[PDB]
């Protein structure tokens, strides 16, 4: 646990409207030209989030943003970078090796997911950094001491995420649904090009992509930043760690009664929630 | 059932073994309900 | 807008599967009326 | 008039199940009691018309 | 024959002119097919019963089983099964069924507490130790390990939580080994009020069998929700469509005809299903081939007869079908009912209604008797 | 009952177990039969 010296900011919390954002496939089943009427943990329709920030800034002081949430009974996640800044996210009640906790890292070739009695730093953060001045790679170093009584190691999805480009906003808008389950920890996500700058209106549906089986208990979540040694903004000689613009919002779940629309064709195309 | 009071099932029994007797009082209000309203339909006719 | 015309065959799922072809599935038949509508006309 | 519908119960109720058709029988004529009534129907919407 | 069979209809001998309602026809399925996957590694059942220690209720011991294949006769091998019921699943039938996730729960339990491992069960070990599902969907094997875990001296090393603040929620753990404040005094040690929540079973083998230890393993499956990875050792055979037969995809059952889909199934999911939620696309576990599932063809049977005491000769109306599926079915000998009318080429007719058979189709019209349906009457005539 | 396929049931549950889901399922199916006929009937009344 190496943390260099940084002027700390004090976290901002904006708050803004959820929209229509945060539907996902409630299960596996498949249906086609059906108005579904559904009971599950969704996002209420018109909500309220809480906007972070995470940027450096050019007087030396960089906002090191990563307060301690609570999970209730879900978290929506929709993030948008363009330096992949959020390369991670950690769960977790006390935040120590007495009980166990879930981790996952960015290995910006492959996803790190770790679930063991992990001990953290007081702000654990992912080290990557230059090496030889030819190649970037990045260390978990920073983030853990050791790691005792491990119960579940996953290494997969050996995709980049954005590797569209930055047409609109660096193509990045990036949403994730965690679900605790009793016996289970569910993942959702989708990615979509830019329409606008930041949290267009629209619909998107959220297709799942990863089951995790742990069956742990979760209370906290918080989410982990890339810090880069510097060599990032150009004519900039200030040697020492930076980080880019990073914006990301988090929305709590409620037991809502929604009313998907599944499309002709396979894929969700509207829901209506019935107590908005 | 035990009991017509439903507050007095539950707070008595456990979930499991209440379920039975909950299930035989929402079968016997069920068809209460579906005979008043068959009732109701073939007076509603022979008004009209 | 409306039933049973010639739907001893579901076309094979070609377009999901309609209200009609499902309830068919599962005893639910409905009978064709004894007088074609164009005996109705004829009888107008 | 209207729709004529004919409903099979064993079908309906226990379609495709041997052990659930003999399990039916128990419950005396409660099928040809809906069999006879929904003939009389549709004659009657034959009439009708 | 269709007359015998609407005497039996009117419960007489005698048949009035008309047309009755009789039974309904259907297409059997001539072969039975089962698609299983390709995993064929054993499930190491042993290890979780080798086990050489058995962790405490309090922190009770538990493995995850997937991605493999279970055989349950290795449970039979064991010799006491003390305690072996099944609930909601047929210990005779576990051995077809394909389940998504099985976990395996073991530990060492009370004598007279097995009786307690159930849903909604009331005392101590129920719900301060370890608290069933009210759903339970799994099974269950205990047996008495009193020759393995009794010392003469005392088995201190197992204990039991009995003081918390509150009950446990079913299939929750809780390992801290805080002390227990009785009342609003707070509490910082051994006294008033405070006591140990962890006590020790104290086994000993001088014990009686109510007394004795009883090592308890637990086999939870999940039920068909569609990524089905733990299968039986069922042999799988070949795949056939276009033809009515008995499916078993992945443990689903049924009845109906397989076809190519032009639905495209997205990588995730498993089967489709109907509005009126019933099965109807299933993806193949072996060739990942997304195929439909349609009933194999039915519906009413009328016979159509000009009175018993005119003529023995009836005309069978087989509603809403056409004349091609009921020919190729009669050939193929597959309709549930076996009096088949004889054809001779012009006995064959095709209504609105359906396909008439037995009855000739004149180009005349007169004053229909015998109702058939959109616009199609029969008679008796020379 | 525990599933509403008949199919699933059989195959999960021996024939005697079996027998009270099989009953639930049938007394609930029974009673939708008959609600639905009654209900026809009464339209079929008002039509004619
Ligand atoms: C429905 O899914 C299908 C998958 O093919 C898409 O259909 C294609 O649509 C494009 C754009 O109109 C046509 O050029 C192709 O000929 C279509 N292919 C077919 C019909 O096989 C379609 O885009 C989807 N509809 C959406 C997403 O609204
Ligand atoms: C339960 O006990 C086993 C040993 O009996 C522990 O170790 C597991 O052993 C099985 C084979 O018996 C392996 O397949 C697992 O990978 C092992 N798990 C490890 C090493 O973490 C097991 O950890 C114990 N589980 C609990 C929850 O206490
Ligand atoms: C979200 O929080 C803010 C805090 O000021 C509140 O004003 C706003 O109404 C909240 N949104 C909703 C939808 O309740
Ligand atoms: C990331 O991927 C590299 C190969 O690209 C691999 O060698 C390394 O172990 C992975 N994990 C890291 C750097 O934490
Ligand atoms: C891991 O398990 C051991 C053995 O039960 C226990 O003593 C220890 O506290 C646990 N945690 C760590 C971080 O080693
Ligand atoms: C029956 O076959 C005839 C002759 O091709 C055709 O006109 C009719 O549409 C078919 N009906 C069905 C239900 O297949
Ligand atoms: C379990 O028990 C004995 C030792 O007690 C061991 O030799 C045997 O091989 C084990 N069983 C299996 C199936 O491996
Ligand atoms: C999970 O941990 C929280 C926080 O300590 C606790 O209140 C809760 O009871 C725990 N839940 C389970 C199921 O263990
Ligand atoms: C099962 O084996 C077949 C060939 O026998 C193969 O095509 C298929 O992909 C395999 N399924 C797997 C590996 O899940």
């Amino acid at each position: 646990c190496v943390m260099p010296l940084f002027n700390l900011i004090t976290t901002t919390q904006s708050y803004t409207n959820s929209f229509t954002r945060g539907v996902y496939y409630p299960d596996k089943v498949f249906r086609s030209s059906v108005l579904h009427l559904t009971q599950d943990l969704f996002l209420p329709f018109f909500s309220n989030v809480t906007w972070f920030h995470a940027i450096s800034g050019t007087n030396g002081t960089k906002r090191f943003d990563n307060p301690v949430l609570p999970f209730n009974d879900g978290v929506y996640f929709a993030s948008t970078e363009k330096s992949n800044i959020i390369r991670g996210w950690i769960f977790g009640t006390t935040l120590d090796s007495k009980t166990q906790s879930l981790l996952i890292v960015n290995n910006a070739t492959n996803v790190f997911i770790k679930v063991c009695e992990f001990q953290f730093c007081n702000d654990p953060f992912l080290d990557v950094y230059h090496k030889n001045n030819k190649s970037w790679m990045e260390s978990e170093s920073g983030v853990y001491s050791s790691a005792n009584n491990c119960t579940f190691e996953y290494v997969s999805q050996p995709f980049l995420m954005d590797l569209e480009g930055k047409q609109g906003n660096f193509k990045n808008l990036r949403e994730f649904v965690f679900k605790n389950i009793d016996g289970y920890f569910k993942i959702y996500s989708k990615h979509t090009p830019i329409i606008g700058r930041d949290f267009p209106q629209g619909f998107s549906a959220l297709e799942p992509l990863v089951d995790l089986p742990i069956g742990i208990n979760i209370t906290r979540f918080q989410t982990l930043l890339a810090l880069n040694r510097s060599y990032l903004t150009p004519g900039d000689s200030s040697s020492g760690w930076t980080a880019g613009a990073a914006d990301y919002y988090v929305g709590y779940l409620q037991p809502r009664t929604f009313l998907l629309k599944y499309n002709e064709n396979g894929t969700i195309t509207d829901a209506v929630d019935c107590a908005l | 059932a035990i009991s017509s009071v439903l507050n007095d099932i539950l707070s008595r029994l456990d979930p499991p073994e209440a379920e039975v007797q909950i299930d035989r009082l929402i079968t016997g209000r069920l068809q209460s309900l579906q005979t008043y309203v068959t009732q109701q339909l073939i007076r509603a006719a022979e008004i009209r | 807008t409306l039933f049973i015309k010639q739907y001893g065959d579901c076309l094979g799922d070609i377009a999901a599967r309609d209200l009609i072809c499902a309830q068919k599935f599962n005893g639910l038949t409905v009978l064709p009326p004894l007088l074609t509508d164009e005996m109705i006309a004829q009888y107008t | 008039s209207m729709t004529k519908t004919s409903v099979d119960c064993t079908m309906y109720i226990c379609g495709d199940s041997t052990e659930c058709s003999n399990l039916l029988l128990q419950y005396g004529s409660f099928c040809t009691q809906l069999k006879r009534a929904l003939t009389g129907i549709a004659v009657e919407q034959d009439k009708n018309t | 024959d269709p007359l015998s069979e609407t005497k039996c209809t009117l419960k007489s001998f005698t048949v009035e002119k008309g047309i009755y309602q009789t039974s309904n026809f259907r297409v059997q399925p001539t072969e039975s097919i089962v698609r299983f996957p390709n995993v064929t590694n054993l499930c190491p059942f042993h290890e979780v019963f080798n086990a050489t220690t058995f962790a405490s209720v309090y922190a009770w011991n538990r493995t995850r089983i997937s991605n493999c294949v279970a055989d349950y006769s290795v449970l039979y091998n064991f010799a006491p099964f003390f305690a072996f019921k099944c609930y909601g699943v047929s210990p005779t039938k576990l051995n077809d069924l394909c389940f998504t996730n099985v976990y395996a729960d073991s530990f060492v339990i009370k004598g007279n507490e097995v009786s307690q491992i159930a849903p909604g069960q009331t005392g101590n070990i129920a719900d301060y130790n370890y608290k069933l599902p009210d759903d339970f969907t799994g099974c269950v094997i205990a047996w008495n390990s009193n020759k393995l875990d009794s010392k003469h001296s005392g088995n201190y090393d197992y204990w039991y939580r009995s003081l918390r603040k509150s009950k446990l929620k079913p299939f929750e753990r809780d390992i801290s080994t805080e002390i227990y404040q009785a009342g609003n005094k707070p509490c910082k040690g051994k006294g008033p009020n405070c006591y140990f929540p962890l006590q020790s079973y104290g086994f000993r083998p001088t014990y009686g069998v109510g007394h004795q230890p009883y090592r308890v393993v637990v086999l939870s499956f999940e039920l068909l929700h569609a990524p089905a990875t733990v299968c039986g050792p069922k042999k799988s055979t070949n795949l056939v469509k276009n033809k009515c037969v008995n499916f078993n995809f992945n443990g689903l059952t049924g009845t109906g005809v397989l076809t190519k889909s032009n639905k495209k199934f997205l990588p995730f999911q498993q089967f489709g299903r109907d509005i009126v939620d019933t099965t109807d696309a299933v993806r193949d576990p072996q060739t990942l081939e997304i195929l439909d599932i349609t009933p194999c063809s039915f519906g009413g049977v009328s016979v159509i007869t000009p009175g018993t005491n005119t003529s023995n000769q009836v005309a069978v109306l087989y509603q809403g079908v056409n004349c091609t599926e009921v020919s190729v079915a009669i050939h193929a000998d597959q309709l549930t009912p076996t009096w088949r009318v004889y054809s001779t080429g012009s006995n064959v007719f095709q209504t609105r209604a359906g396909c008439l058979i037995g009855a000739e189709y004149v180009n005349n019209s007169y004053e229909c008797d015998i109702p058939i349906g959109a616009g199609i009457c029969a008679s008796y005539q020379t």
